[PDB]
Order: C-alpha cells, then structure tokens, then sequence
RNA sequence: CUCUAACUAUAAAAAUCUCUCUUCUC
RNA sequence: GGUGAAAUUCUUGGAUUUAUUGAAGACUAACUACUGCGAAAGCAUUUGCCAAGGACGUUUUCAUUAAUCAAGAACGAAAGUUAGGGGAUCGAAGAUGAUCAGAUACCGUCGUAGUCUUAACCAUAAACUAUGCCGACUAGGGAUCGGGUGGUGUUUUUCUUAUGACCCACUCGGCACCUUACGAGAAAUCAAAGUCUUUGGGUUCUGGGGGGAGUAUGGUCGCAAGGCUGAAACUUAAAGGAAUUG
RNA sequence: UUCGGGUCUUGUAAUUGGAAUGAGUACAAUGUAAAUACCUUAACGAGGAACAACUGGAGGGCAAGUCUGGUGCCAGCAGCCGCGGUAAUUCCAGCUCCAGUAGCGUAUAUUAAAGUUGUUGCAGUUAAAAAGCUCGUAGUUGAACUUUGGGUCUGGUUGUCCG
RNA sequence: GGAUAGUGGCCUACCAUGGUUUCAACGGGUAACGGGGAAUAAGGGUUCGAUUCCGGAGAGGGAGCCUGAGAAACGGCUACCA
C-alpha cells in the first residue's frame, strides 16, 4: 500500500470508534 | 539515489517559487522546473511570403514577427519532443543543441 | 510453458483409512473441504506432488487420507476426472446418495 | 567559537604537512603551543620556528622538515596517572621505540619518557610521532 | 564533530544518554522489563511439566512440505496452553495423550525453527523416561 | 588575425497468467 | 462548445463572434536568471508612511558580554474549523454526457464548502539541500550579487572637472558553478559527505533487522479534524542501499 | 642385463609366544573416637586380555562418504542455508570415517565475538536516523596575557680510561 | 519540658514557615539483602553476587512485655489474625 492511504483508513477507524465512545456515553 | 546533482529543479536558495501552468495539459509546476520555449516566429510563413508579397498594399511592409514564451509540464516536454531523454554523461550538457543552424 | 513441465490409467480403490470424497467448496491458501461419505465434513489439505500439478474442482470425487491421531482433518492424495467417478457410483463400494453429472 | 586554540594550531599543523608544505601559520599562538613547539623541535620533528608579536595574541610560523608524520591533541585533556601513561602510550603511539604523548606536568609540558623519568605525571595534552 | 560531549564535567548525559540508547537492544529491554515472566509460558524456565491433550499434524510452509507431528499440551506451572514437537521419527504414538511431558526450549531463543509455524518448544521426556531413551529401545514406557 | 537570425503541425480503447530452479573441482 | 473522436449544454427571444463601455472579486503576465531578501514558512504593479535587518566601510565605543542548548516560548505552506464581510475565476462533494465488461475514474461540460479577506483555533507537509549549529585548515578556474578599494581607463557631457554606467586588478561577504583526487566513501557521489584505526575543536537531537505500528493504552494541547508523547504480546531470514549484465 | 637380494627401514596380518600390571577380591597392618576409604601388602585377579568406551557428527558453516540398502516432497532431518517428488554423499539403517573423551550431548540465561550500545569505539544524503525554523533557563564547553632566560657551586644515578 | 543510658521533633506545649527538587526530589518496579567477590577479557568494559568471610534483618504475620550487662528474644512469654 501507499502509506498515505494507509494512514487514512486507519484514520476513519479511529473517528468511528471515537464517535463509537461518544454515542456509548 | 539522487538522480541530478542540481535536483533538477534550479531553484537553490530560494525556498519557494510562484507556480505556472503548462501550456498544453494546464499542470502547474514551478517557474524553474518549467521547462520554457521563445515560440518567435513570422506572423506569415515563409511558405505564403510571396503570395503576400506581390499582393499588399504598402510595399515592402513590416511582416512583423509574432512573439511568447511556452511553458510546459515536464511530461508534455518529453512526449512533444521539446526535450529528450538523454544519456548520462550527456546529462551535464546544458548547453543548447548547438544553436540549431549556423 | 509445458516445456519447462515434467512432461489411460485406472482407478484405485480406498484401503484402510483412505475415503473417497465430494469437495464441497475449495478454501483458501491451498486447502480444500470434502465431504466423505459418512455422514461428515471433514478439512482436507491438497498434498504434495498433487499442489500444482494436477488441479481439482467443486464437485469432483477425490480419493483423501485421513491422519490416524486426528480425524477432524485429511490430506487429499488421488484425483478421479469424471469418468471413473462413474465407475465408482457403479462398483458401489461407497454410498450412491451423492451424484454429479452436469 | 573557537574553544581549544592548541587544537587548532596541531590540524593546520597536520594538514600543511600532508600536502607536502613546508611552512605554517598557526593563528592563535598561545603558551601551550610555544612550549609544544619547543618540545617538538627538541625532539627534531620540526625545524628553526618563529612568532610574532600583534599586540594581540601574537601568531606563528613554524617551518617543516617533513621529518613529521602526524600530530594531534587529545582536546578533553583527560586526568592520567603514572600508572595508565602506559594505556595511553599503548592506545595513541605506534610503536613504543619511537613516538611521545605531550602532558602538562608539575614541571609542566614533557612528553612521556620524560614523565616517566623525573616521576610526575599530570594532564595529557596531545601525540606527536 | 562526532556529535556527543566531550568534556570532563559532561559524565551526567554521557551516562544518562546512553541509559536511553540502551532501551534499543531487544535482549536488554526484554531483561528489565522481565517480559519472560509474564508473558512466555517458560517463566525464565528451561524445562516444565505439563499434560498433553491431543496430537496434532502441522503443515510446513512453501518449500518444504510435510506433515509435522505436533502435540499440544497445557503446563502445570501456569495452565496456559501450547504446542509442542516430537524431535524423532517414530516417536509420537509414544505420546498416549493425557500424559505427563517435559518440554525444553527448541533452539532458537523463543522463536520457531525452521518450518514448523505456530509453535515453540520441543519434547524431551515422556512419563519420565526420556523420549530419546525410547526411540533408541533402551527404556520402555511405564503405561501407567 | 573579423560576428550575434530562424520557425512549426499527433495522443481512442489493450484485463489476467498455473508449475519448475537445479555444482564447480584441476 | 468541446474532444482522440463525440454527446450533454446555449442558440432566428439570435447564440458564437464584432465593437464600445460598466460591475465584481482575482492575480500581478512578459522583466524572471543555476539572480536578490528573510530564521523558516515565504516574498514580484506604483507611491507614501511605519519600524527592522544583512553585508561593506570604520586609527569609533564596552571588554568575554561567546556556542549549542533539556525546561519554556514566537512564527509556521496548503487543506481544515469558527464566526462576520465579499462571491469573479477554478473546482473536493454532488448532476451530468462519453469510454469500458463494469468506471458513480481518468476526457467532457454545470455546480455546493473552500479558493480572497477580518479576529481566533489548527502547527502538520517529500516544512528536502532527504546534508544540525559555531569554529580552524586544506586545490585550480572562472563568472554572478552587495559593499569598499586603486586606476593618467572608456564613453559618457554640462564646455572641461562632478556624478552615474561601464573596463581592468582587486578585496570582504552571499546564492551558486566548473575541473580534478592528490582526500574520502559501498557506491551513486562530496570541495565537503575531506582534515576518522595515523581513530579526540565545542556542542545539541535522533537509530539499532523488517513487520506488528506511529497501532494499543495513559497523559497532554485542540470545539472538531487531529498533533506531541508511546509500547508490548506476537511473526519472519530477511527487508533495504548502490551499482553490473541481461 | 627385467631381475633381485628387502640387502636398511617402516607399516599391514581372526597369524603366534613369553613378559608387565592394575581395576576387583582379600591375609593383615596402618589409617579412625570407633570405623570405612586412601597410602602399603601377603596370597588370589588378562587373551577376544567379553576386564568390551561412550557421546555427537561425515552437503556447506565444520573434520570426516558423492559407499551399500531402504523410504520416495511421505516419513523424517535440519541451530541457518536447505535435503527429500525413484541413483537422497542431509531422512532410516549397515560398513567405513571424523571430533571430544570418562566424558559428551541438549534448553533457557549471560559473557567475548558486538566498532550490533561505541568513553577509548558506532552511524544520521539515499541503507534506521539531523527536531520545520528561531530565541532561551539549567547543563556542557569558552580568546590571548602576567619570571623566561641566563652564571656558579654542588649531591648523586648511567656509560666512558679503567685502578 | 518530658522520655532516653545519652544528643536529637525522639515526644509534648507554645511559637516561627520553613525542608527537598530537572545536579531527578517525591512516587512506581525490582524474580534486589548490601559488601569482600565470581564469570567474562588486547585495552576499555558486561553480567551475576541466595550461599563457605563481614555486616543487617527474621523466626507463620503483625504488635506487647518480664528476666537479664546484653532481647522487643522467639528451641521466652502475652494478645489478635492465618
Ligand atoms: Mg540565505
Ligand atoms: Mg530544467
Ligand atoms: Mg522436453
Ligand atoms: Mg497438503
Ligand atoms: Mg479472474
Ligand atoms: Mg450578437
Ligand atoms: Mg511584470
Ligand atoms: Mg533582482
Ligand atoms: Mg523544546
Ligand atoms: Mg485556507
Ligand atoms: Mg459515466
Ligand atoms: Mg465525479
Ligand atoms: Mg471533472
Ligand atoms: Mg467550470
Ligand atoms: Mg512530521
Ligand atoms: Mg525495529
Ligand atoms: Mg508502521
Ligand atoms: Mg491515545
Ligand atoms: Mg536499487
Ligand atoms: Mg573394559
Ligand atoms: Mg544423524
Ligand atoms: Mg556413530
Ligand atoms: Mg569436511
Ligand atoms: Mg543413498
Ligand atoms: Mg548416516
Ligand atoms: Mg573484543
Ligand atoms: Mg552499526
Ligand atoms: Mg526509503
Ligand atoms: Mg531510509
Ligand atoms: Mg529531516
Ligand atoms: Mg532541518
Ligand atoms: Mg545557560
Ligand atoms: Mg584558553
Ligand atoms: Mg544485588
Ligand atoms: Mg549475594
Ligand atoms: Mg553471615
Ligand atoms: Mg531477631
Ligand atoms: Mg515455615
Ligand atoms: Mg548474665
Ligand atoms: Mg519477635
Ligand atoms: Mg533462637
Ligand atoms: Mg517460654
Ligand atoms: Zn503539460
């Protein structure tokens, strides 16, 4: 892979399991 | 590895420079890796002087001379032939190709 | 590519801890999963001098080695190409509940 | 900035002998390295040397034989013992029948051999063979 | 040049320094961390009893094929769970499952050798006796 | 031992690839 | 129109061009270079104001006031976020008409947020010269930029001196360049990447096989985007660098 | 002149002798508090001197086999590289041979190797790595210069001529 | 001032606001008793030190104490906890 791609998904992971956090509160 | 010793860019010492967009594709590149043309020539051919010549008013008018530079993407440069791919020791000639008639 | 390769025979029948089998759907990485004609769905791994030398499909009777200290898996050795697969519907020595023709 | 002026004055030392030169200009010309050229030209490695007065930290020029080979300063001028002259001498010299480590002594600059003999020892300064 | 300090009263970074540079080493950190003791079954241990479960044959990986006759096996000094191989030929129908094993390192400080995935660790001693007192027919399993 | 003049004008589409890797000593 | 070819789209309410004007915001073409300024980002119409700085000149002034620097701080491209102002161009999203097996991609047209601003966050970039800063030395050659040197110098022109602009020989500083190795490097190459086994000028900060992974977790800054800090379990005999021949 | 005396030696033989002796027994004595054991010593105690040396290994690393038979990408071996798919110098055996030797073989640690933790002694252009840039406390380091030469006597320690 | 055999916030009363710390305090971990030492070896170092010697601590865990010059003893007591 590009690294930058990479970097993006694990990116959008990190925004969804933090919405994840927000919504569990 | 670094391919020219220069980087290909003939920008050293300035940090940044204003881009300009290619003539043919409209790819902005930098103003010095901007690989550039003085595109002078007759406003007429010289193939249709003559029909001009013997049939104008104002005899032995100017024939001005039309006059811009062309910037290109490096990529147009290489597929419209402007500039070639040479050969490495050939690669530290920056000299023109020899002033093309003389 | 056949010159790079190594470049009618008979069927051969089960013996001893050996089953004839219906691959069910080919899984990944080189293994496969059958099943044999007990009733059960066991793993077979496409054995060696067989991985790329003769392919097999969904669908096709196959002659598979079970491990005698684990039965959860097997290890595929014979292939049989449509035609003694008949035979082998035909000489009954493994149940006719499983048919395939196309 | 400049930080040790003896430091200076051995690399251009090393590097006009390299090239083949004959003569030098060291800059910052203080104490150490007049007592470092006396001990060097005692021991023969350089000739009939010179300083000169500027009203300001003076200079040097030193002429060369091309009897040297290299010099150098062991800058962090390191405590010694008279026991670990040795360690040193071992570490920096090529081969003990020749060669001298330059220490500041008690008596004050001496190469090693000398150290050994009037049995003092104090802080190394450099390596000339 | 050579950029670290060089003078007398710097001994302070030179030691703090270089008590950064030494979290580099895998085996030094592994040491002061003691991460041998929490995780690797062998708590620095070179040997351990344990119970063998059921025998297994493992894959090998591309160049080489062949069914290796693995055995796992779940050990007395912490309960966890691993896998294991029997180092000669005729020697895994010597294991009779739910059998008291010795299991030792196997060559390659922690890792897998060769081409045996997923596993760790040899066998030595089988109900008792050694495995390799067996397989040269000088001893004789107690079956007990 | 005297010098610095020419010049042109192209781009449509084309994906994938199963083994088998093997010595240098007089 | 537009393209490789085409269609979408606008057009006898006359589109396209042909002239005058006017509005808006935009940018400052060509001058534009192996040239300049700045700490770096970056900086290009004119003019005035505001403060600032480099280098050069100095038989001017003080006398170690110096260098790098954990901690702390200021700037910090573009995109982004607030809010208010503007709203041309161009264009993420979306809408389209093509190509293709599919193409919600590359080509083609419209079009939202942004693109420009005004105060505040963001502090990341291949923020690259992939060369930390301050020192001293070492080889030949030219030009170029800034200053200052000397010409019985040239045209300048105001008769003549003065300037300015040039020519020469300089010198100090700056971006750089060419040749070479007699130094290095593993090489590509470097005038520093030399003065390093003949191993010590002063100094900060980083790395210890590759993956796991800049991920897990805890802090910490931020509204948010996210940034700084930062592993391990585990998995492998390679990954990687430069060059050679095909 | 082919010789061949093996004339001088070395080895190789299930040929063949007589020597020598301990491990073991054991009279005793010593040894000890008592004793064992050792140190002595009667008498016993070597012929295949069965009174029997193992442990790993023979592709490379690394000394030693391209010998035989078996298995046939299976079993297995292999710390790494790799061997094995019908002629296996790598498995499994037999025969030879290598290494160490009453010792040798593993496994987890640790040390030298490791100039792969670098203070002596590491790299930072691209192989991992120079903070985006600057200021700045602590830390670190920080220009040169303030009695050097001369004269004498004299103590010795070395090599002189040697008494 | 008390208490100690005796100095001492050692403790009590009344005062004052000081003490240490980026030269790493405080906190956390140590499968750490400290040391004489052992392994290792061009030099420089790295690791280990439960243990033949020296100190210290403890006698299941904590506390309390009599006797005695000497113990907070443990093959000496008291109590709690296991
Ligand atoms: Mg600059
Ligand atoms: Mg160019
Ligand atoms: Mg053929
Ligand atoms: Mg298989
Ligand atoms: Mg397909
Ligand atoms: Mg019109
Ligand atoms: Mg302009
Ligand atoms: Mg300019
Ligand atoms: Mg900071
Ligand atoms: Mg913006
Ligand atoms: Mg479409
Ligand atoms: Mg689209
Ligand atoms: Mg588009
Ligand atoms: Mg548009
Ligand atoms: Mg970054
Ligand atoms: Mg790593
Ligand atoms: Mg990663
Ligand atoms: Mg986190
Ligand atoms: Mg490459
Ligand atoms: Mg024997
Ligand atoms: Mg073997
Ligand atoms: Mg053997
Ligand atoms: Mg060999
Ligand atoms: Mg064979
Ligand atoms: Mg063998
Ligand atoms: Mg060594
Ligand atoms: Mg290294
Ligand atoms: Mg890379
Ligand atoms: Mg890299
Ligand atoms: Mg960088
Ligand atoms: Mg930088
Ligand atoms: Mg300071
Ligand atoms: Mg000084
Ligand atoms: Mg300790
Ligand atoms: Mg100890
Ligand atoms: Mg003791
Ligand atoms: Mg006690
Ligand atoms: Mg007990
Ligand atoms: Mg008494
Ligand atoms: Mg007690
Ligand atoms: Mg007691
Ligand atoms: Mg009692
Ligand atoms: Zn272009």
């Amino acid at each position: 892979m590009r690294a930058k791609w990479r970097k993006k998904r694990t990116r959008r992971l990190k925004r969804k399991r933090r919405k994840v956090r927000a919504r569990s509160k | 590895p670094k391919k020219r010793a220069s980087n290909g860019r003939n920008k050293k010492g300035r940090g940044h420079v204003k881009p300009v967009r290619c003539v043919n594709c409209s790819r902005s590149v930098p103003k010095d890796k901007a690989i550039k043309r003085m595109a002078i020539r007759n406003i007429v051919e010289a193939a249709a002087i003559r029909d001009l010549s013997e049939a104008s008013v104002y005899a032995e008018y100017a024939l001005p001379k039309t006059y811009n530079k062309l910037h290109y993407c490096i990529s147009c440069a290489i597929h419209a032939r402007i500039v070639r791919v040479r050969s490495r020791t050939d690669r530290r000639i920056r000299a023109p190709p020899q002033r093309p008639r003389f | 590519k056949g010159r790079r390769g190594k470049n009618k025979r008979e069927l051969i029948y089960k013996e001893e801890g050996q089953e004839y089998a219906q691959i069910t759907k080919m899984l990944g990485n080189g293994r496969v999963e059958a099943s044999c004609f007990d009733g059960n769905k066991r793993m077979a791994h496409i054995r060696g001098k067989l991985r790329k030398k003769v392919w097999m499909g969904q669908g096709d009777i196959i002659l598979v080695s079970l491990r005698d200290f684990q039965d959860d898996q097997c290890d595929v050795v014979h292939k049989y190409n449509l035609d003694e697969a008949r035979t082998l519907k035909n000489q009954g020595e493994l149940p006719e509940n499983a048919k395939i023709n196309e | 900035t400049r930080t040790s002026v003896l430091a200076d004055a051995l690399n251009a030392i090393n590097n006009a002998e390299k090239t083949g030169k004959r003569q030098v200009l060291i800059r910052p010309s203080s104490k150490v390295i007049i007592k470092f050229l006396q001990v060097m030209q005692k021991h023969g490695y350089i000739g009939e040397f010179e300083y000169i007065d500027d009203h300001r930290s003076g200079k040097i020029v030193v002429q060369l034989n091309g009897r040297l080979n290299k010099c150098g300063v062991i800058s962090p001028r390191f405590n010694v013992k008279i026991a670990d002259v040795e360690k040193w001498t071992a570490n920096l010299l090529p081969a003990r029948q020749f060669g001298y480590v330059i220490l500041t002594t008690s008596a004050g600059i001496m190469d090693h051999e000398e150290a050994h003999r009037k049995h003092v020892s104090g802080k190394i300064l450099g390596f000339v063979y | 040049g050579k950029g670290k300090p060089r003078g007398l009263n710097s001994a302070r970074k030179l030691r703090v320094h270089r008590r950064n540079n030494r979290w580099a080493e895998t085996t030094y950190k592994k040491r002061l961390l003691g991460t041998a003791f929490k995780s690797s079954p062998f708590g620095g241990s070179s040997h351990a009893k344990g119970i063998v479960l059921e025998k297994i044959g493992i894959e090998s990986k591309q160049p080489n094929s062949a069914i290796r006759k693995c055995v796992r096996v779940q050990l007395i000094k912490n309960g966890k769970k691993v896998t294991a191989f029997v180092p000669n030929d005729g020697c895994l129908n010597f294991v009779d499952e739910n059998d008291e094993v010795l299991l030792a390192g196997f060559g390659r400080k922690g890792k897998a050798k060769g081409d045996i995935p997923g596993v760790r660790f040899k066998v030595v001693k089988v109900s008792g006796v050694s495995l390799l007192a067996l397989w040269k027919e000088k001893k004789e399993k107690p079956r007990s």
